[PDB]
RNA sequence: GGUGACCACGGGUGACGGGGAAUCAGGGUUCGAUUCCGGAGAGGGAGCCUGAGAAACGGCUACCACAUCCAAGGAAGGCAGCAGGCGCGCAAAUUACCCACUCCCGACCCGGGGAGGUAGUGACGAAAAAUAACAAUACAGGACUCUUUCGAGGCCCUGUAAUUGGAAUGAGUCCACUUUAAAUCCUUUAACGAGGAUCCAUUGGAGGGCAAGUCUGGUGCCAGCAGCCGCGGUAAUUCCAGCUCCAAUAGCGUAUAUUAAAGUUGCUGCAGUUAAAAAGCUCGUAGUUGGAUCUUGGGAGCGGGCGUCCCCGCCUUUACUUUGAAAAAAUUAGAGUGUUCAAAGCAGGCCCGAGCCGCCUGGAUACCGCAGCUAGGAAUAAUGGAAUAGGACCGCGGUUCUAUUUUGUUGGUUUUCGGAACUGAGGCCAUGAUUAAGAGGGACGGCCGGGGGCAUUCGUAUUGCGCCGCUAGAGGUGAAAUUCUUGGACCGGCGCAAGACGGACCAGAGCGAAAGCAUUUGCCAAGAAUGUUUUCAUUAAUCAAGAACGAAAGUCGGAGGUUCGAAGACGAUCAGAUACCGUCGUAGUUCCGACCAUAAACGAUGCCGACCGGCGAUGCGGCGGCGUUAUUCCCAUGACCCGCCGGGCAGCUUCCGGGAAACCAAAGUCUUUGGGUUCCGGGGGGAGUAUGGUUGCAAAGCUGAAACUUAAAGGAAUUGACGGAAGGG
RNA sequence: GAAGACGGUCGAACUUGACUAUCUAGAGGAAGUAAAAGUCGUAACAAGGUUUCCGUAGGUGAACCUGCGGAAGGAUCAUUA
RNA sequence: CGUAUGUUCAA
C-alpha cells in the first residue's frame, strides 16, 4: 500500500507528480506537444481560406454526404477540414473565401457521424452563416 | 515487524468486539495502551482490564461490554492544533453526540473534549465510538 | 522472520519468570565467575561457556547467579575475544564457503549463500562500529579474513 | 576546496514576484499581463556626462537592425506616455474637453502637469428595472348558498389584438432649471406623448438525458439533424416548414481555457486474482519506518458541585502544543448607515429658535499560511550523562600565576587578598550496566529434504554392427505412398559399441529465493524447521541507485552426436496445402567454457507484523501415552496406534467478513475509510511503435514518446441459440 | 588651456569556427488510422474441426505453420491393487 | 480420412 510516515511528504508529492502524467487530460495541457500540434494554436476560433469543397461520407450505421470545406488557416498555414452546418449553407461558400472557423464542441475530437472533422464554419466572407441561412444578410456580392 | 503496539492492541480489541467475545488478550502492553484503555473505561466502552506482568513488555486481558462500535488507531500521530480539532471530529466520529478522539497532549493522554476544555492541542492517538 | 530466509520459525528459549537463584545451588557468585575464567581460558566462546555451566553445574543463568552477563564478566577480566563471537562465526562461515567456491565454481547456490553471509557480516559490523565495539574502520577483507578465523 | 538522489548542475516555462481571482463540505484545483507594493525595460546591446540620486533614453556617445530629409557636402531619429495609424491576429475605444477635483514639480498663494479629472465609443462584467393595468358586458368553467336531484340568485376567480370603456403612466420629443471648469447624463419641472396601447422581445428548443406535440404539410438513409444514445430507406414524436407549446428573458445561443461534478490523480480518499495493473527472484545503499522499560495512589482550602468524585495545585536540548508581540491598504467575511431599493459609497443623523465658538457621531472588527521572535506545558517522538571510570559530591595537602586591598608625605608596601591552571592522599555516593520481545543475529544438539557442486555406479530401452536361425515380406496410415528387403528386410538368439535418458515406486508429498530439483555410492560446502533456564542486546522491516541467480529457445569456442527434430527434401491429403498425417533429415537436443536476461518466469494474487470459525489429514522436529512387532531375555531404538506443540505444502465446511460476481479464512479485520514499506494502473487504440541514451558478438534487452484516431474496448454472471462436445431418448 | 597621441580598462559590433534549440525541403522506403456494399484464403470464437495462449527461433502470398520449454485463461478439479 | 464461404442498414 501507500506510505504514510510523517516524513513522507516528498515521496507523496513526487509520486503524485509522476502519476499525474498518466491521465491524458493533464498530459494534453502540460506537455506542449498538443498545443503545438493544435491547428488553432490554443485559440477558440481561426480564420482561413476555402481551398476546396469536399464531401465526407457519414459513418455507419448512417448514410449521407456531410458537406465540408478544406481550409488553410491564415495564422499558421495549416490545412483543416471544416464542416458546414445546416441545409443549404454550402451554396453560400465559394472558393477562396475568408471563413471564420470554430471547434466542433468535443475539444479536438470528431462529433457525431462525420469522420475526422473537428471543425465547423461560423462566418463566411465576414458575414455569419446563421444570418445567411436565416435571410438576414447576403454573401457580400462585391 | 511490529511498528505500533497501540495499533495491534486496538485492532485486536476491534476484532474480538465484532466476534462477540467477552474477553480479549492484548499483547504486548504499553503505558500508551493502558492510558488509552483507561480513557475508554472512564466512558464505559470497556469493562475492567488486568495488566499481567511477565518481566517483559506485558500482556493485558480486557473485559468487553459489547459497547464498542470501533476502536481505531491513527497512524502517523499527526499534530492536532485546537483550531483543526473540529475538522478531525467531523472526519473521525459518527456524530458529536458520542464517540471520542484520544489525544496525547503535554497535559496527558486525554479525549478530544477534555483537551478542548484544557485548551491543549496535541498529537492524535486514535478514536473510539 | 529470518532476515535471509523465508522461514518464520519460533524456536527459542523461554526464560522463567523467577529470576532468583534456587536454594539447591551451592555455587557462589565468585565461585561461578572463577569457573567462567577456566573455561574461557580453555578457549570456549561465551555461548559455549553458558552451556557447560547449564548442563553440568546447574547454573541456569550466570546473570542470575552473578548479576553480570558472561561476556561482561570476561571483559572485566580481560579474557574477552578480540572479535565478537557472532561476527567471528559469520566470518568463519564465509571463509569456508569461499574455500568451497574456489574448487566448485559451478556451485551457483554456494555463490548465492555467500552473498547472504557477507550481507549479514556487513549489517553486524555496521552495528558494532556504531556502538564503538569494532574500531571505526574495521572492514571485512574476504581475501585476508582466512587468517583471522581458525 | 565547494555543491549534489533531502535532486546539485543542465534544460523548459503560452514564468515578472506578491497582495489577490475563480471554484467551493473538509482536503484541494486552477488563474494572477492588468490600476496596490516590489522588480525590470524603453528597437537591440554597450559606454557615459550632469547630478544627492540615472549606467536616465520625451539625456548623450558608438555600434547593430530599421527608417526620414538632402542641392549628395551633410543633417536628423526612437509612442512598451496620451490619443491616432499600420501590421498581426478570434481578440480590444476619441488624433475630444480641463487644470475645477485629486495630487505633484518649481524661485512659486499667481505657472505647468495626456499624472489625473471630464465627456465619447463600450451587451467585458455587475446592480435596479418597462414592454400594461383596471372596470363592466359576454361565454365556458370553478366558485358560494338554496332548491325536485334538476334548477335558480347574487358573489369571488380565470381564457379570450372576446364586446368594449375611459383612466393611468414613462420611453419619446421638448421650455427653463439643476448638474459641471464648461458641458453631459442623472434628479425636477412646463408643454407635448398609448389601443394593433404596429411605442409590435428575443434567443434556443419540443424522442430520451431535460421542461415542452407521437398536430398538419414537404423530403424519402437524399437533404439534413444529432454535445451522447440515436432520427431520416414514401404515414419522420428528431430533417425542412406552418401551428402550438416549453426554457431563460433584455438577454439568450455557440467555440475555447479552467473549476465542481472526479473517491476518473485519491493526504483526507482510488485501484493492482479475472476489468488497466505486483518487478522472474533475491541481496542492498540512500529514503521511509521502527518492541517494551525511568514519578506514580500525590495536603485542599484547589467543599457541599458533600469527595475517602472536582474545573482547581503548591508534594529551562530538538520536534510538538498553548500564549504574547509585530505583521500596508484595497479585496474577502463582518458592525452601523433608506445610495429611493440594489450592486455600491463611507457616509450620515438631531435641533431651528442664538449657530452665542452649532452640537451629535461613525469612518469598527476577524482572518495574515510557513519561517523567525516571546513566555508556559512536558504526554508523545528523537537525543544525551558513570564501563579501561578519564565518575558525581565533600572537604584536605602541595607546585605555580596574576589584579586589586585591607599602611593616605612618596617609593619600597609587612603584606594579606580573590580568581585561573597542574598535582597527591582521602572519604562518600545503596557507588555506576533496565529488561531479555510469541523482534533479530549468532552458538550448540539430534534430526530432515528429488536443495547445490564434484566424482562414481547401475538399469533397461533406442540406434548401429558382427555371427547364427528361419523366412517373404516389413514398415507406415483413415487408406496409402515415399522407404527397407532373397545382395535375406522385418522377426527370433547370442555378443559388442555409442550417446541420450532415469520409467514403474512418484503422492494435490519433500527441498530451493525463484529458475528448478528423482538410479547407487563417496566427498565438499550449505540450509529450513524443531529443541534449548546458551550468547549478543535493537543489531530490525521495506527498499531509488547498485549487485548475484535466472526454464526454453538463441549466440560464441571446444568435445560428442544415439534419439528426437526448426530449416530443408520428399510422399500423402486438398480447389490450393508453402500445414495438420507419413518417410528422411540440418541446426539444435548432450557435455565443457563464455554470452543472453526473457516466459501464461502464474497462486495472472509484493514483503514483514498482528488479529479473526470449525474439522480430517499430511510432511519435518520435539513431548506424552494402553497396546502390537523386531530388536532373541532386559535396555533403548526403530515399524504401527492415540494425542499435544511448533514451522510448512494443501484439503473440506462455514450467513467471520468481504466482493461486480466468479469466488476468497483471505482477495477479511474499508465511507465504522490510517501497522510499516516497495513496485505499479488511470477509456480503447496508435504502441512498447518512433526517436535519443545504454547493454549485447548477434538476436535483442532495458529505458520510452508524439501526431492522429475512437464510443466503446473489457470483466463477471444470466437466458437463448449454436457446436464437425458429451449423455439419454 | 582646445585638437591630437602611446598605454590601460569597459567593450558594442563584425568575420570565422564550435555547441545547442526550434522550424523546415527531400528522390525513395516503410508504418499507422479512417472510409455502406473490392480481391485471396479462413487464422480465432464450439474439441472452430490441428485445443488455445506465452517466450524464443526458423519458415511460408496472407492470415499463419513448425521445433523446444512453459501456462490453463482447457476440452480433465476425479480413475480405483 | 476428407471442404471453405455467406454484401450494407434495419425489429
Ligand atoms: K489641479
Ligand atoms: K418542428
Ligand atoms: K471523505
Ligand atoms: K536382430
Ligand atoms: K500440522
Ligand atoms: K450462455
Ligand atoms: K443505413
Ligand atoms: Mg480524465
Ligand atoms: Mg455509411
Ligand atoms: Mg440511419
Ligand atoms: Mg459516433
Ligand atoms: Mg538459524
Ligand atoms: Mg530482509
Ligand atoms: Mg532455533
Ligand atoms: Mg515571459
Ligand atoms: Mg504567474
Ligand atoms: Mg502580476
Ligand atoms: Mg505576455
Ligand atoms: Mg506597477
Ligand atoms: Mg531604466
Ligand atoms: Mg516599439
Ligand atoms: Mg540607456
Ligand atoms: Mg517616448
Ligand atoms: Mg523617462
Ligand atoms: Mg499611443
Ligand atoms: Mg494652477
Ligand atoms: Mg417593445
Ligand atoms: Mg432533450
Ligand atoms: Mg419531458
Ligand atoms: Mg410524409
Ligand atoms: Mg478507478
Ligand atoms: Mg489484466
Ligand atoms: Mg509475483
Ligand atoms: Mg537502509
Ligand atoms: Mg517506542
Ligand atoms: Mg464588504
Ligand atoms: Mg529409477
Ligand atoms: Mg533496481
Ligand atoms: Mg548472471
Ligand atoms: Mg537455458
Ligand atoms: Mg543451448
Ligand atoms: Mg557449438
Ligand atoms: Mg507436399
Ligand atoms: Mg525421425
Ligand atoms: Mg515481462
Ligand atoms: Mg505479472
Ligand atoms: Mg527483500
Ligand atoms: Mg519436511
Ligand atoms: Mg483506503
Ligand atoms: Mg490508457
Ligand atoms: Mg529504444
Ligand atoms: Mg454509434
Ligand atoms: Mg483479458
Ligand atoms: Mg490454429
Ligand atoms: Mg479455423
Ligand atoms: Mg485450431
Ligand atoms: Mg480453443
Ligand atoms: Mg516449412
Ligand atoms: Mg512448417
Ligand atoms: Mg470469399
Ligand atoms: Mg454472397
Ligand atoms: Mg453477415
Ligand atoms: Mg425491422
Amino acid at each position: 500500500g501507500k506510505c504514510r510516515g510523517l516524513r513522507t511528504a516528498r515521496k507523496l508529492r513526487s509520486h503524485r507528480r509522476d502519476q499525474k502524467w498518466h491521465d491524458k487530460q493533464y498530459k494534453k495541457a502540460h506537455l506542449g506537444t498538443a498545443l503545438k500540434a493544435n491547428p488553432f494554436g490554443g485559440a477558440s476560433h481561426a480564420k482561413g481560406i476555402v481551398l476546396e469543397k469536399v464531401g465526407v461520407e457519414a459513418k455507419q450505421p448512417n448514410s449521407a454526404i456531410r458537406k465540408c470545406v478544406r481550409v488553410q488557416l491564415i495564422k499558421n498555414g495549416k490545412k483543416i477540414t471544416a464542416f458546414v452546418p445546416n441545409d443549404g449553407c454550402l451554396n453560400f461558400i465559394e472558393e477562396n473565401d475568408e471563413v471564420l472557423v470554430a471547434g466542433f464542441g468535443r475539444k479536438g475530437h470528431a462529433v457525431g457521424d462525420i469522420p475526422g472533422v473537428r471543425f465547423k464554419v461560423v462566418k463566411v466572407a465576414n458575414v455569419s452563416l446563421l444570418a445567411l441561412y436565416k435571410g438576414k444578410k447576403e454573401r457580400p456580392r462585391s | 515487524v511490529r511498528m505500533n503496539v497501540l495499533a495491534d492492541a486496538l485492532k485486536s480489541i476491534n476484532n474480538a468486539e465484532k466476534r462477540g467475545k467477552r474477553q480479549v488478550l492484548i499483547r504486548p502492553c504499553s503505558k500508551v495502551i493502558v492510558r488509552f484503555l483507561t480513557v475508554m473505561m472512564k466512558h464505559g466502552y470497556i469493562g475492567e482490564f488486568e495488566i499481567i506482568d511477565d518481566h517483559r513488555a506485558g500482556k493485558i486481558v480486557v473485559n468487553l461490554t459489547g459497547r464498542l462500535n470501533k476502536c481505531g488507531v491513527i497512524s502517523p500521530r499527526f499534530d492536532v492544533q485546537l483550531k483543526d480539532l473540529e475538522k478531525w471530529q467531523n472526519n473521525l466520529l459518527p456524530s458529536r453526540q458520542f464517540g471520542f478522539i484520544v489525544l496525547t497532549t503535554s497535559a496527558g493522554i486525554m479525549d478530544h473534549e477534555e483537551a478542548r476544555r484544557k485548551h491543549t492541542g496535541g498529537k492524535i492517538l486514535g478514536f473510539f465510538f | 522472520g529470518r532476515m535471509h530466509a523465508p522461514g518464520k520459525g519460533l524456536s527459542q528459549s523461554a526464560l522463567p519468570y523467577r529470576r532468583s537463584v534456587p536454594t539447591w545451588l551451592k555455587l557462589t557468585s565468585d565461585d561461578v565467575k572463577e569457573q567462567i575464567y577456566k573455561l574461557a581460558k580453555k578457549g570456549l566462546t561465551p555461548s559455549q561457556i553458558g552451556v557447560i555451566l547449564r548442563d553440568s553445574h546447574g547454573v541456569a543463568q550466570v546473570r542470575f547467579v552473578t548479576g553480570n552477563k558472561i561476556l561482561r564478566i570476561l571483559k572485566s577480566k580481560g579474557l574477552a575475544p578480540d572479535l565478537p563471537e557472532d561476527l567471528y562465526h559469520l566470518i568463519k562461515k564465509a571463509v569456508a564457503v569461499r574455500k568451497h567456491l574456489e574448487r566448485n565454481r559451478k556451485d551457483k547456490d554456494a555463490k548465492f549463500r555467500l552473498i547472504l553471509i557477507e550481507s549479514r557480516i556487513h549489517r553486524l559490523a555496521r552495528y558494532y562500529k556504531t556502538k564503538r565495539v569494532l574500531p571505526p574502520n574495521w572492514k571485512y577483507e574476504s581475501s585476508t579474513a582466512s587468517a583471522l578465523v581458525a
